[PDB]
Formats: C-alpha cells, structure tokens, sequence
RNA sequence: AACGUGUCGCGAUGGAUGACUUGGCUUCCUAUUUCGUUGAAGAACGCAGUAAAGUGCGAUAAGUGGUAUCAAUUGCAGAAUCAUUCAAUUACCGAAUCUUUGAACGCAAACGGCGCAUGGGAGAAGCUCGUGUCAUCCCCGUGCAUGCCAUAUUCUCAGUGUCGAA
RNA sequence: AGCUGUUCGACUGUGAAAAGGGGCAACAGAGAACCUGGGAUUAUAUUCCAAAAAGAAAUUGCAUGUGGGA
RNA sequence: GAUGUGGCCUGGAGGUUAGGACGAAGCUUAUGGCGUGAGCCUAAGAUGGACCGGCCUCUAGUGCAGAUCUUGGUUGGCGUAGCAAAGAUCUAACGGAGAUAUACUCAACAUGCAACGUUGGAUACUGGAGCGGGGAAGGAUUUCGUGCCAACGGCACUCGUA
RNA sequence: UGGAAAUGGGGUGCCCCCACCCGUCUUGAAACACGGACCAAGGAGUCAAACAGACGCGCAAGGGAGGAGAUAUGGUUGCCAGUACUUCUCUCGUACUGAAAGGGAGAUGCAAAAUGCAUCUGUGGUGUGCACACGUCAAAUCCGUUUGAUUUGCCCAACACC
RNA sequence: CAGACCUGAGUGUGGCAGGACUACCCGCCGAACUUAAGCAUAUUACUCAGCGGAGGAAAAGAAAACAACCGUGAUUCUCUCAGUGAGCGGCGAGCGAAGAGGGAACGAACUCGUUGCCGAAUCGGGUCUUACAAGGCCUUGAGUUGUGGCACAAAUAUCAUUGUGUGGUUGGUGCAGGAGUGGCGAAAUUCAAGCGAAAAGCAAACCCGUUGCUGAAUACAACCCUUCAUGUGAGUAUUGAGCCAAAGAAGGUGUUAGCCCAUUGAGCCAUAAACCUGAGCGCCUCAUGAAUAAGCGAGUAGCACUGUUUGGGAAUGCAGUGUCAAGUUGGCAGGUAUUUGUCUGCCAAAGUUAAAUACAGAGUAGGAAGACCGAUAGCGAACAAGUAGCGUGAGCGAAAGUUUGAAAAGCACUUUGGAAAGAGAGUGAAAUAGAACCUGAAGUCGUGACAAAGACAAUGGAAGUACCUCCAUUUCAAC
C-alpha cells in the first residue's frame, strides 16, 4: 500500500518551466527533483493498486455443478469425443473401459505397467511422456517449469489400492464418491479418457441416481431430463414421415449461357 | 543434502548458498563398477587423494588423482587433467565431481564408516 | 566545383530488447515463540600474517570451549598431523570472554575529567639485613543516583502528639 | 632509667558553632611555578639537548640528616 | 456518440498440437507474399546462442505521437559566445619522450610548431591597513620526503593543497 | 536452360498535374491562438460493494446460500487453499393494505341473509388479437398442390373498456 | 526521670521501578482537509497526529442478562438479524445497532468483604529434617485498628478417634516409556553408434514393424574463375538396446537427465530440565476424601445543572460540581416523560479466570507457497542500501545485475611508441566473447560506393518514364 508513495514529493507549481507534478524533495542526490507519486513517474506508484478483495472465488449452484459432472461423465463414453479430446484410444478394447477390481492388490509399478499395457492404456501414457518439456514462458521461472499431456485416468471405489500407480507419469487416479469435473473435463474440454475399475463403475447408479430413480449420496438428485428424445434431427429430416408433408421440388428456370443478355428494349 | 523442494528460488539459494560440509555431498561422484560390487555403495563424496577417471567433457577418459576439492568454485582438482598458460606454465583444470567416477578409495577411519553405514545389504 | 541532400555496405557512439534471476510483493501455517539495572535497544572505538568497506567478533577480539561431522580454508602466505578423541573444515549449543557508552545510576562532561569508603598492585626516596618494608606519586577490582517496598539477634533518634512516671 | 601534673601531635565517649541541597556555564573576565643558546628535523619544539645535561632557574608533595623550640 | 466483428495485437493460466545445437527468443531489411486494415507469414543475416510457435477456452499492471508528461541517452546551435578587474615578463644553461624529428631534389630561411620545471642573471610588482610572521572559529593530514602525470588544478605543466 | 525472356513487387531520380502544420479548445485554425529538437523504455475508465436493465445458464411456487461440520483427507513436500457430502436454520419469493390498533383477495348457480346457501374439469365479462379446426374465394400450378385473402369456432401472448 | 505507643526521620540488609518494542490490544487526548455541489449543526470521526500501559494475545467474562416464549442462561467470535416499513439526522447530505436463530469454543468455574461459630490455629525470620518443605522446633518480630479456619442454594453440618484409600500439584529422593529436538539412513545406463553431410529419415488411425527401404549436403563460406588454405566446444539431442519405481520430486552438473550427483522412505542412534503416559511407577515426609438465627460491598446508586458520547429518541454511557438514599409498597431492568398498582427477570457499587477472536507498516525459530513483478518493474534498497550524497537541524535519500567464457585457458613472445596503445602472434567453438567483456535496438555520427540535384523549405498524392534490383512468379518447342 505505501510502495511508490514513501517520499515527500511536492509539486513545484507554475512559475518554474516544468510539467506541474510531485517532485523529490531534498537535494545532494540524481533523485532530488525527480517527478513522483504518479503512474507515468518512475519509481512512482501504479495505476489503481492490487488489493486482496478482488474476488478470486466464485460460488456455482450445486445442481449446475452435478449437471456439469454428469455432461462430462457422458461425454467420456464416446469414443468420438474422447479421440476429439487428443487422447490415443484406438486399441483399448471397449468405451467405456472397465477392468477387474483386482488391479488394487498390486503392490509393483512393474505390475501396473503390465496391466495398462494389456488393456492398450500406455497408448496415452506414452503420448504423455513424449510430451514433457520446460514451460514457454515466464512460469518456469515461477514453480511451473515443466508441462505434460493428460493420459487416461484409473477411477477407484475407495483411496486403496493405488500403491503401485502413483509413480506412472502420465496416469492420473481418482475416487468414484468424489470426481472432479476439473480433471473430468480438463482445460474445460468434454472427452476423459477414463478407465473404470469394476466396483467403481457399479457405483454409479447410486451416486448420480436415475431419471427417475433419485441418488443415494445426493440427497433428491435426479439426472436432468433431455431436451430431445431423439437428439438425431438429421434423420427426422430425411424421415417418411417428414418427407411426405414436404413442399413439392420445382423445376428451375434453366441457367444463363455465356452470352450476355439482351438489355436494350428499343 | 535435501535442496530439491517444490520452490525453485528457495532450492537454488540452498545449493549455492551452501555451507562447506554440505557443499561435501553435493560434489560426490559414483564408484567404479568394481567399487560398487565392493562396498554396495552407489557413490561416496570425493576428497584429497583420490583416484579418478574422467567420464565427461573434454578431458574424457582422463585417469588420476584428485589434488584438491575446492569447494568453493564446486570443482576438484586432478593431477593429471591440466593445460598450458600463455607463459608455458601449467594450470590445473577443475572438473565437476559428477563428471568424473572413483576408481580408487583413500579410506580413514572414519571414512570406512561412512562406507558401512552406507551399504545397501 | 565546394558545401549540402539521398540510398546502400561497413564502422562508431548509446545501452534498449530478449533470455536469465541466491531479490521483492502477496497469501497460509507450525511453536515448552517476546528484551532490560544479572545493565537492554541504539551509538562509538577496536580485532586478521596480509584487511579500505562489509561481515563476524570484543584486549580470550574474522574469535575460546563442547557436540556432532569426517579432509579442508583458499587471492597469497603459514600450518605438529595426514589424521579413533586429544589441532582440518563446516553446522549447531549447554561452558566462557565480552573495550567506551547508553534507562546509565558516585559527581560531571565539545574533559577518554574528578571523587568518598574498602580490597589489592607496583614502588630506583627513605628505613632494615642486592633481602624485606615502603612516605609522596601512580594503576586496578568492588560498593556509592533517586524513589518505593520489606526488614533490623529487634539498630540510632525527633515531637509544648497521647500517656506514664519525676 | 620509673611516677604526678604540664605543651604539641595522632585515638576515641561528651559536642560549643556553622541558617539557606548538588552541579554546570569564560581556551579574550579572575587564575597560572621557565627562558635564553643550539650544528636539535625533511617535517615538532619557551615541549627536543644527559654530566661540563649549552645551561641558568622557579615551584609543588613527601621524606632523611643538621640547627632552634616543644 | 452508440453498437457489432470465427476482427488484429501483448504478459500469464487450463487443454490440445508442434518446433529447436542441421540453431529458440531477440535484433536488422530495396524481402517478397497475403489482408481494405489492425497485422500475419516467408526469405536472408557474411546476427544471436537457448528456449519456443499454432488452435479453443480462461485471465489481466494488455496496444502511445504529443499530457510546459517521467527517467536515460542523444542532439542543431557549435569548434560558436567566450576563457578581457588585481600592470609583466625577458634571457642562457640544465632537466624532460615532449627535438634541431624532411621520399626525391636540396647548404642553411622558405618543411617539428607551440608549450613545462630548476638554477644564475635582467626587469617589475606587493609597499608594514603587505600575494609579510602569528593565532581564534571553521577545516582535519591539506604538513614532510620520495615517486608519479591516467583523471583533476575551465590554457598548460616535467609543477601541484592531484 | 542462360550473369535469360517475361510479369509483378521493391529502390532512386525526373517530368505534367495535384497538394497550407500536426494535436487542441472553438461559431470559425494554415493561423500573428496553446503544446510540439530526436529516440528508447514507462504512462491514464481500474478493484470492491448496493441497485437496475439486456443477454447466457440451472431450478421453479419455489430458488439459493452463508457460516460451520463431517470424511475421502485422522492422508499427502506438493497436487489438495481444490473437489466430493450435509443443514427442522437463514434469506429472497409465493399477499397485500393501514399512521396504527388491526384486517386480509376463486368461479358459477339460486337468491338478497350486516360472515346466505349449493356445486366445483376451471378463461369475471366485452371489443381487437398467433397458431389450430371446418369451410369459402382470387391467382399460379409440374395437377401432387401453394400463397394470399376471408366467414365461423376457440382464441394463446398482449392492448383497451367494464 | 525513666519508659511506652502514635506520628516521623537516619543508617545497615534484601529486593523492585527506570529504557527499548509498540503490527495487534487497553486507557485518555484529539484535528482538519473532505461531503453536504455554498456553510455554521451534521459528515469525515468518537478517525489521523499527541500522552500513558501490557501480552502472546489483549480486553471481556460468571447476570442488579435477555425476553414476554412451550421460555433462554458467563464472556468472546462467525453467518444472520440488517443498510434495516428499528431508529438518529439543517429528518438534508448522511448515519445506524440489539434480542432471537444456525454455528466456533467450552471438563468452566472460582476468590474476598459481609453475616453466624471459632479466635493468631496466621505471616515473616532463624534452625533441623538430603528441603530458603504448604513439615517440626523456636521467635514479639508483624499482627487482636484482625489474618486464618468452617458453612452460605451445584447447600443442608464440622470435629474428633481407629481402620479404609487418595494426592507425581507438598517437599526431599530416583526409575521407566514416548513425544519433541539433533545426527545418520534407499533403486536403476555416464549402455552402443563420432561427428559439415545417416548421432538422419520414410513406410500416411492401429497392425504389419522384433520388418522392408535409403541419401537432391558430389555442402557452404558473398561480383565469378582457378590454385592453395581454414571451419565445427561439451551429448541433458537423435537413434538402437535395456533397467528402477512404495522412489517420475520440480535442485545441480559444459545443450532438453527417473537410471551422472544431491534428493525422494521405512528405519536406526543420542538425549539437562520441561511436556505426555492406570491424574506413568517406587521410598521417606506431608496433606486429605468417605462412612439458629442473621446479614451479603454508601459521597455508592439515584436526582439537578452543565459538557461530551450514542441509533438510543421528555436524555444510550460517561465526566465535573451541587444534592444525596433504600433495605418492614427492599433495590435495579423491563428502549414516550408523570403519579399510582400488578407482573416478569435479576441482586450493582471487591477480585481472579482457559479456548474459540486480532496481529491493518512488530519481532524469534522454522516451513508451504503463488494464474504476482522481472532490473525505469518488484521493497527506497536483487549490489560494501537507509548506503553515497544533501540540510544548522527536524529530516531527505539515490544510481548501480561483475549475465566474459564450459573452464582464466584473462592475450607468453616479436615490433613501433616515453607511455597509453598500434601491428603481428597466441588461448578459445567463438575476442565483432578482451575484463564491470551475453544479446547489442532506436536516435545521431564517420567512411566507401553510388543517385543525382539550381534557386519553388522539405515532406506528401496520382500517373508514367530512366536506371537499378542478393525479391517473387511464370516460360523455354510445333510449347
Ligand atoms: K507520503
Ligand atoms: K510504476
Ligand atoms: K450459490
Ligand atoms: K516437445
Ligand atoms: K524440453
Ligand atoms: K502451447
Ligand atoms: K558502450
Ligand atoms: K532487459
Ligand atoms: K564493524
Ligand atoms: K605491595
Ligand atoms: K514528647
Ligand atoms: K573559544
Ligand atoms: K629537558
Ligand atoms: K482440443
Ligand atoms: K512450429
Ligand atoms: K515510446
Ligand atoms: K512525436
Ligand atoms: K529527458
Ligand atoms: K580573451
Ligand atoms: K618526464
Ligand atoms: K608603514
Ligand atoms: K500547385
Ligand atoms: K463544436
Ligand atoms: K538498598
Ligand atoms: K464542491
Ligand atoms: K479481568
Ligand atoms: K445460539
Ligand atoms: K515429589
Ligand atoms: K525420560
Ligand atoms: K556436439
Ligand atoms: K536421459
Ligand atoms: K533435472
Ligand atoms: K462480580
Ligand atoms: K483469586
Ligand atoms: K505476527
Ligand atoms: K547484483
Ligand atoms: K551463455
Ligand atoms: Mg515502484
Ligand atoms: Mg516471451
Ligand atoms: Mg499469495
Ligand atoms: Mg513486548
Ligand atoms: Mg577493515
Ligand atoms: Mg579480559
Ligand atoms: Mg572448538
Ligand atoms: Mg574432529
Ligand atoms: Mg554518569
Ligand atoms: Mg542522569
Ligand atoms: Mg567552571
Ligand atoms: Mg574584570
Ligand atoms: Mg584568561
Ligand atoms: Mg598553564
Ligand atoms: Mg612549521
Ligand atoms: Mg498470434
Ligand atoms: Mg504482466
Ligand atoms: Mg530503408
Ligand atoms: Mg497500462
Ligand atoms: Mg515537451
Ligand atoms: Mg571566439
Ligand atoms: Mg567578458
Ligand atoms: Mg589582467
Ligand atoms: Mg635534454
Ligand atoms: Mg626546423
Ligand atoms: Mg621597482
Ligand atoms: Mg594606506
Ligand atoms: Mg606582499
Ligand atoms: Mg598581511
Ligand atoms: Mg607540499
Ligand atoms: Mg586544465
Ligand atoms: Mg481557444
Ligand atoms: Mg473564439
Ligand atoms: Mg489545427
Ligand atoms: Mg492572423
Ligand atoms: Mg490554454
Ligand atoms: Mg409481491
Ligand atoms: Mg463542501
Ligand atoms: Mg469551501
Ligand atoms: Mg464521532
Ligand atoms: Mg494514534
Ligand atoms: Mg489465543
Ligand atoms: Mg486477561
Ligand atoms: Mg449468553
Ligand atoms: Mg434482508
Ligand atoms: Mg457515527
Ligand atoms: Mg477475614
Ligand atoms: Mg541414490
Ligand atoms: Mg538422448
Ligand atoms: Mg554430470
Ligand atoms: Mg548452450
Ligand atoms: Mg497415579
Ligand atoms: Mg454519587
Ligand atoms: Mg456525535
Ligand atoms: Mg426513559
Ligand atoms: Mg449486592
Ligand atoms: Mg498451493
Ligand atoms: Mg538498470
Ligand atoms: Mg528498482
Ligand atoms: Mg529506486
Ligand atoms: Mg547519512
Ligand atoms: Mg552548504
Ligand atoms: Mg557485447
Ligand atoms: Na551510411
Ligand atoms: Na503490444
Ligand atoms: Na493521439
Ligand atoms: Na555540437
Ligand atoms: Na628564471
Ligand atoms: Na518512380
Ligand atoms: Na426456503
Ligand atoms: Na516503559
Ligand atoms: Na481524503
Ligand atoms: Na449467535
Ligand atoms: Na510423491
Ligand atoms: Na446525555
Ligand atoms: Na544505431
Ligand atoms: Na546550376
Ligand atoms: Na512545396
């Protein structure tokens, strides 16, 4: 609050042949009459300050932020939105990926580097590790100096089980009762590659609830309804049914040849 | 000696800003591979009379004996790794200590016991 | 012609930009986390083999002691040992040193000034038989401000205060 | 050489009389015992000079001896 | 003056996709191409020597020609105004790198100028209310010897309170 | 198939025509009005809170916190100051009026009681008013229709009278 | 006379105060600019400046409290109440709380005076017990002008006596474990390919691919032609083969590093006291639990004039001075003054008290950082910065990155010069990297080459043309 302003720094006023601003007081030193206080000075103080009221939170509505969750839940179970996203899903086996619970006694990331080879998920930890470098910027000065893709993401029932994949670069594990929609849709993008242990992915019935069936955890929580039964206008187009209430094709009037018309009535 | 932390500014003032005894284990180099069968240990920080090769730079594949560890300039010194002034007299050459590999031990009492503490079986 | 003008290549002056960053700013947390008359904070002088500043330290003065640690510090020089401790160097701390001042407090002060009590020190005059002792002079330690509280083997006193005995 | 009283110094239990705390403030006021010669310096000198002090003094404070009182 | 712009540009963030020691940012341009434009891109560097581009979204100390604007540097005027109170210096020798310093021709002048310190002479000034010998205040090593001539003594210095 | 032939771009000069100095107040600036030597870096609608309107989103007679707790996390250098979960509360609405004491809004039918009875699938009524539904005209048809108007019914949203 | 005790001196002995810090906190004192589009009440603001005083927090705090209920229950803080159909206000500008409700914290409670029953059982000081014991003995020393014990609503006795059992907070004595501190303490390639050009690529989702293929760099070095020279620092790069991961952690190292180094963890060792643990566990010592009526805080509370403060309005707190109670309609509060009489809550005028709360320009010892700034920015200060310098002084107060290089290898030696330096030569990948040396812009200047050019100040627009062009594109045979 006082950077800028620590100097006495009177204005010297009209009868003297300069600018009318804040002048360093004193003399004896390169400072001594310099112009002060002021945003175009230098060494003076910027325009408008920082302060620590800025808002830097925001509050969003619990149903807004559960709809979010289930629109990127969704999104994360087609194949086309999740190779849309960037990530290298073309050998895993089925979307959504559900693998035996198993996986949680291993106890050597050696094992949990076998299994991810097995169900074709190093695809895009590979993909990850190729991309590692240094920050383009001024954050690598700060404590961002490195930068990395995203990679699948291995959705556990519980906090156990995750010993052997912690140190996989590229591997990024979650929790079925709390899924973060920041690391659902990363960089605000629909399209997680996720991979569902099995327990976990029978969970969700009862964490996100039915459309008509409310959720277990979410007190009186039920998936929003559908704004299209069908949501493929396309083929209601092309239907019979539309087809034969259409207004009837016409012939058109033939195309101009090449040769200009005849303007001059007379 | 514990530098490495999540602020790069506080890990940096550490390393460079390091008192001499930690300055120690921060110029350490690894053991030869015959060292390493030996005594179980992966690297021992270098000092005065120690044998060395050198792995890296230009004086690569260079083998003799550490003559000084300065620790201030965070080189050691290597009898036979020198070069020629502009009067034909001779300099040594500092070479960093991960740079080079020990081939040869000068063991102390007191040496010998960071070797056993150190060993991994 | 010359001055001058323009364009280009190359030099000069000048230190922008970029990249870098042991610095700042801002937020959050952890504690057997708050100085001093047992003399603080601040101010002054000094200390290294070499040393202006700065840093650390105080006549034990770039430091003594003790624990760890394990072969340095480093511009040059010096250095018993090349090192279980008893002598590397770093880090930390229980033991110590800690000049002149400053609330500064024996009294003063543009004075490195002047004391009173009490212990010492040195004393080539004199006395004694170069030994002892030592007047004047000189040096050093401790105490000595003011106010308040408590206290006195129950210390010494004052009052045409109240008595009580002469 | 011993005792009594008697003069002067030191030592203590009785204590006449002395009203008015402690300091600072003058390098031109008060006060203050040394001044010549030097071949004694590169730079200080009424400050240095050593037995023939180049030397001549003046002043304090203590003592010893001689002399006169006590 | 309002508004719009799959309109341009800058520093950071979340994603994605790339480039770099066979050369990153930055910088230079008779260096061409594209766009109505803000601008983007390529080429070359006989530049540089390590980071960084595109796309979508987020964000902000986000765009300069001028405020007698702030700071730094430069700049015509300009080799210009000037460096004119206190009279004044001259000579030889020595010292000094500071000279008597020459393709050809040529005896020397007409091709090394101008300026220093010391000593000896000459001339002059201060003129005892002195550019004389002391001290206070203030200054604090300017005192002394030797060495030295980069910067400083607004010309000079071999001299100096440097 | 070359130090080449073209075309475009770039550079410099020259002709013939055009052509007042920029920023700024101002009715009027090329002004004998003010600020303007050059360049580099810097320099000015920001943050917070209350309210409103337009637009985006969620839910809807209900919407939403906040504070705080719980445990994934009684874990982790960090990621994680985030995310996930909860609230007999609180708040803004669903009702308004009066200064207050206090009161407190349906329709239809029958009837006229100083709280009248009955029923409840229902715009209080009227005029104008999308779509829709039976038709009806005029025009064009590739004879399937389509595009304008319009009578009646119901009129949604609105507007106006009761 | 003595002598006493009352008041007061002097000295000895043992102590304390003093100053610093002061961000937050407590007490007082206290503006104005500003807003009101003027200004005086009002606002700013019960704020700045000023004077005192503490602490790790402070202050407050156990009802003379809310309420008006089906009632709550010390204080402090948070959301909310509430920017309020409260209120205050030239009723203007503006200002402006409280109860309730959801929560944080909470083992939260005690002490004195008084009144009853006792009455020195009290306190200092000596000495002893391993002891300046909460202990024994002594002590006129202090205190009877009263300090200590017992009981007062969480209550219904206490005080003996023997047994019962409790205190690690009564004091001596001494034995454990832990926490906390300090030190120590983890994996895996310096693997293979060597250099201007293959230490490079291509087979166009995935596979084929553990495979096949292979060079438009016979490079480039400046008008172009020969001849002779010169030029590639260090592999954290590429490629191939592997390996570690309970460790991928983000720092260093000559380029971009899981495997070069440090690190990243279980664990191990060592401990003044204090802290935590059947209020840890023994011995001595010392303490200790269980089995009749009366009062309750007086220059105080009120009230009256002033003055200030508050939303507090016929007066919310407070201050001065005047006046001054009740306790047998007992007192206070119940937010419109008075006189009554009913109801409800509580019982002022002594005192202590932890947590939740602040740290709005503080410190000590450590940690986490950040959509922040990036050397005219961020603190004034990235650096011998509150420094150099300035002012009689109070005070004011900079500029400045040593980022040469990977390493000083910091240019030996020759030659000209008095020297500074120049010309060579060397080191280095690079001196156009040569010492406050990375890059090295703009502006301005010098030089070589060239374009020209009267005086129309110059610049500028549009159209051509002359000459140039290290620019781009196209074409080059029946095209
Ligand atoms: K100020
Ligand atoms: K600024
Ligand atoms: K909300
Ligand atoms: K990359
Ligand atoms: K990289
Ligand atoms: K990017
Ligand atoms: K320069
Ligand atoms: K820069
Ligand atoms: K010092
Ligand atoms: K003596
Ligand atoms: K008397
Ligand atoms: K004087
Ligand atoms: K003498
Ligand atoms: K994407
Ligand atoms: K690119
Ligand atoms: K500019
Ligand atoms: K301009
Ligand atoms: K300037
Ligand atoms: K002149
Ligand atoms: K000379
Ligand atoms: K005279
Ligand atoms: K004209
Ligand atoms: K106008
Ligand atoms: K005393
Ligand atoms: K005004
Ligand atoms: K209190
Ligand atoms: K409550
Ligand atoms: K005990
Ligand atoms: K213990
Ligand atoms: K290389
Ligand atoms: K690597
Ligand atoms: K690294
Ligand atoms: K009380
Ligand atoms: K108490
Ligand atoms: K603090
Ligand atoms: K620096
Ligand atoms: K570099
Ligand atoms: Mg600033
Ligand atoms: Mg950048
Ligand atoms: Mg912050
Ligand atoms: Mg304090
Ligand atoms: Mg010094
Ligand atoms: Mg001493
Ligand atoms: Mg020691
Ligand atoms: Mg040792
Ligand atoms: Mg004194
Ligand atoms: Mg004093
Ligand atoms: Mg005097
Ligand atoms: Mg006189
Ligand atoms: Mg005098
Ligand atoms: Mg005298
Ligand atoms: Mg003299
Ligand atoms: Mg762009
Ligand atoms: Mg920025
Ligand atoms: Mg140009
Ligand atoms: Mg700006
Ligand atoms: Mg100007
Ligand atoms: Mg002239
Ligand atoms: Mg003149
Ligand atoms: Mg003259
Ligand atoms: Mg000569
Ligand atoms: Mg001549
Ligand atoms: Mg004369
Ligand atoms: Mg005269
Ligand atoms: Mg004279
Ligand atoms: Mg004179
Ligand atoms: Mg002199
Ligand atoms: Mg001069
Ligand atoms: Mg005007
Ligand atoms: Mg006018
Ligand atoms: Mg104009
Ligand atoms: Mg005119
Ligand atoms: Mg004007
Ligand atoms: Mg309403
Ligand atoms: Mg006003
Ligand atoms: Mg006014
Ligand atoms: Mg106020
Ligand atoms: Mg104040
Ligand atoms: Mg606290
Ligand atoms: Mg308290
Ligand atoms: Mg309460
Ligand atoms: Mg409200
Ligand atoms: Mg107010
Ligand atoms: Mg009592
Ligand atoms: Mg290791
Ligand atoms: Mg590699
Ligand atoms: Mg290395
Ligand atoms: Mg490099
Ligand atoms: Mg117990
Ligand atoms: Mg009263
Ligand atoms: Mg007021
Ligand atoms: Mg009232
Ligand atoms: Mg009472
Ligand atoms: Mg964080
Ligand atoms: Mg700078
Ligand atoms: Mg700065
Ligand atoms: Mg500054
Ligand atoms: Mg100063
Ligand atoms: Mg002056
Ligand atoms: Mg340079
Ligand atoms: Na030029
Ligand atoms: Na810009
Ligand atoms: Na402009
Ligand atoms: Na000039
Ligand atoms: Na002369
Ligand atoms: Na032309
Ligand atoms: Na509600
Ligand atoms: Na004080
Ligand atoms: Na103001
Ligand atoms: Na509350
Ligand atoms: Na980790
Ligand atoms: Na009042
Ligand atoms: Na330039
Ligand atoms: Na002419
Ligand atoms: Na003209």
């Amino acid at each position: 609050r006082l950077s800028g302003m620590n100097h006495s720094a009177h204005s010297w006023g009209t009868g003297r042949a300069v600018a009318r601003i804040p002048r360093i007081s004193g003399g004896g030193t390169s400072t001594s009459g310099a112009g002060a206080f002021g945003n175009m000075c230098r060494g003076g103080r910027m325009f408008a300050p920082t302060k620590i009221f800025r808002r830097w939170h925001r509050k969003i509505n619990l149903h807004q932020k559960r709809f979010a969750v289930v629109s990127a839940l969704a999104a994360s179970s087609v194949p086309s939105l999740v190779m849309s996203r960037g990530h290298q899903i073309g050998n895993v086996p089925e979307v959504p990926l559900v693998v035996e619970d198993s996986i949680q006694g291993y106890e050597k990331t050696k094992e949990a580097m076998a299994f991810l080879k097995a169900i074709a998920a190093i695809d895009d930890v590979n993909r990850v590790n190729d991309s590692r470098e240094i920050r383009a910027g001024r954050g690598k000065m700060r404590n961002r100096r490195y930068v990395a893709r995203r990679g699948p993401m291995l959705v556990m029932p519980n906090n156990k089980g995750t010993r052997a994949f912690r140190n996989i670069f590229g591997l990024d594990l979650a929790n079925v009762s709390a899924l973060n929609l920041l690391h659902l849709a990363p960089g605000g993008h629909v399209g997680r590659f996720v991979i569902w242990t099995q327990s976990a992915f029978e969970q969700l019935d009862k964490i996100f609830g039915t459309f008509t069936e409310a959720s277990a955890v979410k007190k009186g929580f039920t998936l929003p309804a559908p704004m299209l039964t069908n949501t493929d206008v396309t083929r209601i187009m092309q239907s019979e049914e539309v087809r034969r209430v259409l207004k009837p094709k016409k012939l058109q009037a033939k195309k101009a040849s090449r040769f200009q018309t005849p303007t001059n009535g007379m | 000696a514990s530098i490495k932390c999540g602020s790069r500014r506080k890990a940096r003032r550490a390393h460079f800003q390091a008192p001499s005894h930690v300055r120690r284990v921060l110029m350490s180099a690894p053991l030869s591979k015959e060292l390493r069968a030996k005594y179980n240990v992966r690297a021992m920080p270098v000092r005065k009379d120690d044998e060395v090769i050198v792995k890296r730079g230009t004086f690569k594949g260079r083998e003799g004996k550490v003559t000084a560890c300065y620790r201030l300039k965070w080189v050691i010194l290597i009898d036979k790794v020198n070069r020629e002034k502009a009067n034909g007299s001779t300099v040594a050459v500092g070479i960093h200590p991960s740079n080079v590999e020990i081939t040869k031990l000068k063991l102390t009492h007191h040496r010998k016991s960071i070797l056993e503490r150190k060993d991994r079986s």
